């Protein structure tokens, strides 16, 4: 029924600065009762959500002053003072006046770096693999800043893409840097009609596309 | 009875009150929603007592079995029947509203207070334990009732019995839904008085209304009492902050009620001997063959009572005691 | 406060699954509960919620016939007893605690358990096929070497992530799986100093309890 | 005891919201071996519910849901539901009146036929019947300026008690002999304490 719009889904900020996560309602929000009940959880990467503030803006027990939620009506926002480490998390904005309750979508509050290029690695399939029929061909793209990246796989020569699984992880605890793999996995038959395979990394830092590729030999 | 004379009130939240009936020029009250109101009631006054060999009968109204192998449409009304059942302790008193099955009767669970709404509410069947053959079940009963209606009301929902249109004119507007026919009062006990008062007195029993002159056959009594005149009602209240700031508000205070219940039974009894005769002792083997074979399992533990164990206070030095003392007031 | 959930496992399409829920240190009997769901894709959804006393629940439309949640306010328990349940319901349950029975459902969930995941698809228990990922030749082969592990085709999850018996863990990326074709793939990377591989051993430990079973794989340069 | 019960300060009136009421204790007093505690006693109360009221606050015990229906408003907090009446004391007349009026002491409820040990004796009276407050009020100008305002008046409620107490009282012996004496030395060692 109600729909819940935040802005924006990945809020990177660095510490010490000031954070504003908007919600907003297709309905009035405000029941046939005194109070407007919008709340807004916090959960943290593997840790079940946790309430933040309840009812627009009451600190739930144990809720540091820096959260400070505001808003009526249909817009809501959620200010930090001083965005710290241990508030690192998707942020969730939920609506219970009317039925069904409803929340979305889920705000990444990430950590501000600096940029980093992607260390790229293929391994072609193992020779455990190549007996079963089926050739699996990985590439890792490890450490990198921002978390936009793409991946291309072209073999020889041209691209394919009907047969890529991509898998990318959350900020790393330490020093908050991105990580992403790309397996493609192909018959036996199509591994053995090709001889050079390339995984191919553009990415937002300077300058063009990372290129690294295998021959057979 | 031990505690001061005392009114109290029972109540519920969702009363099905529609509109007042009596002489209301307030308004009127639309029938599309919840109209149910949150309503207090002082029940109607009872003091009886009942003393015996076997449990007091009560009486009752409950949904009466089918009356023929007829299937019946739900929402119908369904048949009443009188029930006579043993008293046990704990049992609801008539407070009013009548004696019958209020759980089985009122699929509502908003036409009676919080009391019985769920209850059944039992009144004595003098008529069946004063026709007795023995007289087992009451040889002695002090009863004493009152009540008077305070406010007149309506109930809401769709009303059952189609009202006849020989008793009315429906006016100029030929579409006119009846309103609410369903009238019922709330009843109330009036002034509870210390002069009109039924017990802290002695009762000497000489003739019994039955045969049984008041004999205690297996070594048991059973007194039934029922005493509303002092129905008061104590508020504990405790605060939820570890100590109150010097501020009220609601939310800062849990409420509880409580009420108390104070009896101190006295009894002076007569030994006896029986003549083991025979047309006696068949006469007493056809009145229960469970007293000769006591003589030279219990069907009442399947009933509530409240047991008072005196097989260890009887005393023959009766100037010791009031009552003992009254009695000695007889010689 | 304790809100523990439980019950009971990854079941077929069509076919019932029971969730229980342990609560501690509060009158269990003076609050409403609430079931709330987490989806695979990392969005969280209200699934359910009852009274006090087990008398008023209700759902969204999204699960008015399937699911049906109760309580035994005597052994202090919040039951969800699902049915006939479809491949969309996949979820990590969370066991919540609402408002008590003196203030209206305000519907916040201040206290929440700490889940049970439970999935439903057509594809059976499958032990997983691990592969080595070693670097067939080298160019600027030192600082630093990176070798891989590959969990190809296990069902359901979870695996245990674990290189050299717990043992290095430093420098190492296990990426979460992806579905396809009702199979998982995984896969993880791990970094070390040139000169300290192949010359002491690195393996991974892929441990697969729907199965039964526990396979640990060396990696060889090949 | 209201003060002890009662955190509220706010449930009956200033007269008892931090006091204790107490009700006489008949029924320990009646059933008292010696019967020294109470020899003459005559209570008459009565009282009724004039208007019927709701308290704020919420409610320690929960309502069961088996004993009402929700209505459609299915997460609907049920009202308050604890419910005290205003007591009221109905008319005062002197028909009733229990005063003003000898009584003799025949035959007392207990084995103490109204001897008064220890040469003293206890009289409890309580008498609502004369509840009238009076009213005073006293200008806060040395004298009035003929016009009225609240300001300018103080106002100030007294109450008055009034009794007169009289008794008939008869000399008594006691022969000590032996098995007496040793009673009454059982009954209250300072009996023959304060004698001789």
């Amino acid at each position: 029924d109600v729909v819940m719009t935040q802005t924006p889904l990945s809020l990177p900020v660095s510490l010490g600065d000031q954070a504003s996560i908007s919600c907003r309602s297709s309905q009035s929000l405000v029941h046939s009762n005194g109070n407007t009940y919008l709340h807004w959880y916090l959960q943290k990467s593997g840790q079940s959500p946790k309430l933040l503030i309840y009812k627009v803006s009451n600190r739930f027990s144990g809720v540091p002053d820096r959260f400070s939620g505001s808003g009526s009506g249909t817009d809501f926002t959620l200010k930090i003072s001083r965005v710290e480490a241990e508030d690192l998390g998707v942020y969730f904005c939920s609506q219970s006046t009317h039925v069904p309750f409803t929340f979305g979508a889920g705000t990444k509050l990430e950590l501000k770096r600096a940029d980093a290029a992607p260390t790229v690695s293929i391994f072609p399939p193992s020779s455990e693999q190549l007996t079963s029929g089926g050739a699996s061909v990985v590439c890792f793209l490890n450490n990198f800043y921002p978390k936009d990246i793409n991946v291309k796989w072209k073999i020889d020569g041209s691209e394919r893409q009907n047969g890529v699984l991509n898998s990318w992880t959350d900020q790393d605890s330490k020093d908050s840097t991105y990580s992403m793999s790309s397996t493609l996995t192909l018959t036996k038959d199509e591994y053995e009609r090709h001889n050079s395979y390339t995984c191919e990394a553009t990415h937002k830092t300077s300058t063009s596309p990372i290129v690294k590729s295998f021959n057979r030999n | 009875r031990g505690q001061p004379l005392g009114v109290g009130l029972s109540g519920h939240p969702l009363y099905n009150k529609l509109d007042d009936t009596e002489n209301s020029h307030v308004a009127s009250a639309v029938d599309t929603k919840d109209t149910r109101d949150n309503v207090s009631v002082d029940y109607k006054q009872t003091q009886l007592c009942i003393i015996g060999c076997v449990p007091a009968i009560g009486e009752h109204w409950t949904k009466g079995t089918a009356s023929k192998p007829t299937t019946v449409v739900q929402g119908d009304c369904p048949p009443l029947e009188l029930i006579n059942t043993p008293i046990e302790d704990g049992d609801m008193v008539d407070t009013g509203y009548g004696a019958m099955d209020f759980k089985l009767l009122q699929d509502n669970k908003s036409e009676v207070p919080l009391d019985i709404c769920q209850s059944i509410c039992k009144y004595p069947d003098y008529l069946q334990m004063s026709a007795d053959a023995y007289g087992d079940s009451m040889f002695f009963c002090l009863r004493r009732e009152q009540v008077f209606a305070r406010h007149f009301w309506n109930r809401s929902g769709t009303m059952g019995d189609q009202l006849p249109e020989s008793l009315y004119i429906k006016g100029t507007d030929i579409r006119a839904n009846p309103g609410s026919y369903l009238y019922s009062p709330s009843p109330s006990g009036s002034v509870v008085t210390s002069d009109s008062q039924l017990f802290n007195k002695p009762y000497w029993l000489h003739k019994a209304q039955g045969l049984n002159n008041g004999i205690c056959w297996h070594n048991q009594l059973f007194l039934t009492v029922v005493d509303t005149t002092r129905s008061t009602n104590l508020s504990v209240c405790a605060s939820t902050t570890s100590s109150i700031p010097n501020v009220y508000t609601p939310t800062s205070f849990k409420e509880y009620a409580r009420h108390v219940e104070e009896f101190d039974l006295q009894f002076i009894f007569q030994l006896c001997k029986i003549t083991l005769t025979t047309e006696v002792m068949s006469y007493i083997h056809n009145m229960n063959t469970t007293i000769l074979e006591d003589w030279n399992q219990d069907p009442y533990d399947k009933l509530k009572f409240w047991p008072v164990d005196l097989k260890e206070r009887f005393s023959a030095d009766l100037d010791q005691f009031p009552l003992g003392r009254k009695f000695l007031l007889q010689l | 406060v304790k809100l523990v959930e439980s019950g009971g496992g990854l079941v077929k399409p069509g076919g019932s699954l029971k969730l229980s829920c342990a609560a501690s240190g509060f009158p269990f009997s003076d609050y409403t509960m609430s079931w709330i769901r987490q989806t695979p894709e990392k969005r969280l959804e209200w699934v359910a919620s009852i009274s006090s006393g087990g008398t008023y629940t209700y759902y969204p439309d999204t699960v008015k016939g399937r699911f049906t949640i109760s309580r035994d306010n005597a052994k202090n328990t919040l039951y969800l007893q699902m049915s006939s349940l479809k491949s969309e319901d996949t979820a990590m349950f969370y066991c919540t605690r609402a408002s008590p029975y003196y203030d209206y459902d305000e519907g916040y969930m201040d206290y929440w358990g700490q889940g049970t995941s439970v999935t439903v698809s057509s594809a059976k228990t499958t032990a997983p096929s691990v592969y080595p990922l070693a670097p067939v030749c080298g160019g600027t082969t030192g600082s630093s070497v990176t070798l891989g592990c590959l969990v190809k085709g296990y069902f359901p999850e979870p695996v245990t992530l674990t290189w050299n018996s717990g043992s290095l863990s430093s420098g190492v990326h296990t990426f979460p799986a992806l579905l396809q074709s009702g199979l998982y793939t995984l896969s993880s990377s791990v970094t070390v100093t040139s000169n300290t591989w192949p010359s002491q051993t690195i393996t991974c430990n892929v441990a697969h309890p729907a199965s039964s079973t526990k396979v640990d794989k060396k990696i060889v340069p090949a």
